[PDB]
């Protein structure tokens, strides 16, 4: 369905801090999360942030709650990553990616299971 | 007659007047169905097909997504779609009712437009879908992968009344389903047991069945029903049975298929859904999309 690219991956020194850019090409209805993965080389993909398309109620994995900051502008089809504070360990792909819920009870992001992606982008800390 | 891709359009009985929400947004993007269709009909001619890599399936859905999201901003129940293929193009119908969704199938035919569908979005049971001629079909795109989906393909009907919230299965209907199923699941399960058990997290859609009636969100508790163990012989234990739902702020169907996964000496399954690209993929499994 709607058509995920992000952007803004790259390499930055420890500690330093990096801003993601995922725009959907298609369009969001409103039952709609937004949320991002990674993979690490030899690790499986994880779960990051998830954003409410409506509501813009948030979730973080634990590992990345108070670092990085998920946020989206409705206007422009967009959700972003800030990430701050960046440790070797959060090296990883990032994906962008989204999940219709029309059968959602509340406002809250799902932290599983999404269903449309993006081809992923590049994220590297140097210690 | 090569596979292709190609942009879908829809047809529905839709009535202009109608302010049902379907009737409302069909009327205006889809065309009349043509009334007297239209098979042609092939055997010993074998073709490959994929229910899990077919382009027919993102069409629709997109269509229903675009269809709620007009909607939302009272009247609702689904209407059944078809889906045509545009001059230049035609559908292949697999007949062949043994079909596993997946691979060679020795019996097809060529229609333009797919039978009425309706756009029936729910976790756990598929509602009101077509049956399978014959025996209970079992579908994967890699059972060896227990993270992908199982689509159980009823061959028998089972009835539904949620209403208010509470819903109700005949027990005497639903242990004979499970029986069939894990028998069916024991073909492709050797020496190991089979369990059920409720879903066990995630999402509120995904862990109790879910669905929507007359406008209103029903979540449905569905411990009782995945609560059954089936060795050699075969027994489900729960508390007819009753499942508690929760509504948001009556209607009577047909449950005609499932959605399991299975955990990574026995094999439990649970209840799935979510992605709603499966109630799909559990009425377009018979269609292909080929360019003449
Ligand atoms: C939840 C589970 O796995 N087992 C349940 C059991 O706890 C419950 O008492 C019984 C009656 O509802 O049905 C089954
Ligand atoms: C079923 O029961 C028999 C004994 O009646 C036992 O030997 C066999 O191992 C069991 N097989 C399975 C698949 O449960
Ligand atoms: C081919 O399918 C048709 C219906 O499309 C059916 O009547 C017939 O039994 C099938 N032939 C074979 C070889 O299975
Ligand atoms: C339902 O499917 C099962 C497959 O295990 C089969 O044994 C049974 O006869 C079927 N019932 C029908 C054809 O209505
Ligand atoms: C399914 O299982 C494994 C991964 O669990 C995969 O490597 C294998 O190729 C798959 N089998 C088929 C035939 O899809
Ligand atoms: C279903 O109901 C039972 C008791 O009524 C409860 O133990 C279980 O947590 C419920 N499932 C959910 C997640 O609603
Ligand atoms: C199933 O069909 C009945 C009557 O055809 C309809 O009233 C009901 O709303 C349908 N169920 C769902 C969940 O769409
Ligand atoms: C179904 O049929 C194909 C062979 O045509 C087989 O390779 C595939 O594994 C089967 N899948 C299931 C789950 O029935």
């Amino acid at each position: 369905a709607v058509q995920l690219q992000e952007s803004g991956g790259g390499l930055v020194q420890a500690g330093g801090s990096l801003r993601l850019s995922c725009t959907a090409s298609g369009r969001i209805s409103s039952s709609y999360d937004m949320g991002w993965f990674r993979q690490a080389p030899g690790k499986e993909r994880e779960f990051v942030a998830a954003i409410s398309w409506s509501g813009g109620t948030t979730d973080y994995a634990d590992s990345v709650k108070g670092r990085f900051a998920i946020s989206k502008d409705n206007a422009k089809n967009a959700v972003y990553l800030q990430m701050n504070s960046l440790k070797p360990e959060d090296t990883a792909v990032y994906y962008c990616a989204a999940k219709w819920r029309p059968l959602r009870y509340s406002d809250y992001p799902s932290n599983s299971d999404y269903y449309d992606w993006g081809q992923g982008t590049q994220v590297t800390v140097s210690s | 007659w090569k596979e292709a891709k190609t942009t879908l359009f829809c047809a529905s009985d839709a009535k202009a007047y109608e302010k049902e929400v379907h009737n409302v947004w069909a009327t205006h993007a889809c065309v009349p169905t043509d009334p007297n269709p239209q098979e042609m009909v092939l055997a010993n001619v074998t073709e490959n097909f994929n229910m899990w890599k077919n382009d027919m399936v993102e069409q629709m859905h997109e269509d229903i997504i675009s269809l709620w999201d007009e909607s939302l901003k009272v009247s609702f129940d689904p209407i059944p779609l078809h889906y045509c293929a545009p001059a230049g193009f035609a559908i292949l119908k697999c007949n062949n009712k043994t079909f596993n969704g997946t691979g060679p199938c020795r019996n097809v035919s060529t229609v333009q437009c797919t039978h009425g569908i309706k756009p029936v979005v729910s976790t756990q049971l598929l509602l009101n879908g077509s049956l399978a001629e014959e025996e209970i079909i079992i579908r994967s795109e890699n059972l060896t992968n227990n993270a992908k989906t199982i689509i159980v393909h009823l061959n028998e009907s089972v009835n539904i009344v949620c209403t208010r919230a509470h819903c109700n299965i005949n027990e005497s209907k639903w242990n004979n389903t499970l029986q069939k199923v894990g028998e069916e699941l024991a073909k492709h399960f050797p020496s190991k047991t089979i369990k059920f058990e409720p879903s066990s997290g995630g999402d509120l859609e995904i862990t109790t069945h879910s669905f929507n009636c007359r406008g209103e969100f029903f979540y449905c508790n569905t411990s009782d029903l995945f609560n059954g163990t089936y060795r050699n012989g075969t027994y489900n234990h729960t508390g007819t049975i009753t499942l508690q739902c929760k509504i948001k702020q009556t209607c009577n169907s047909n449950i005609t298929g499932l959605l399991l996964l299975r955990d990574g000496d026995t094999e439990t399954f649970r209840p799935g859904g979510g992605d709603m690209r499966d109630n799909w993929r559990s009425e377009l499994y018979k269609y292909k999309v080929v360019e003449i």
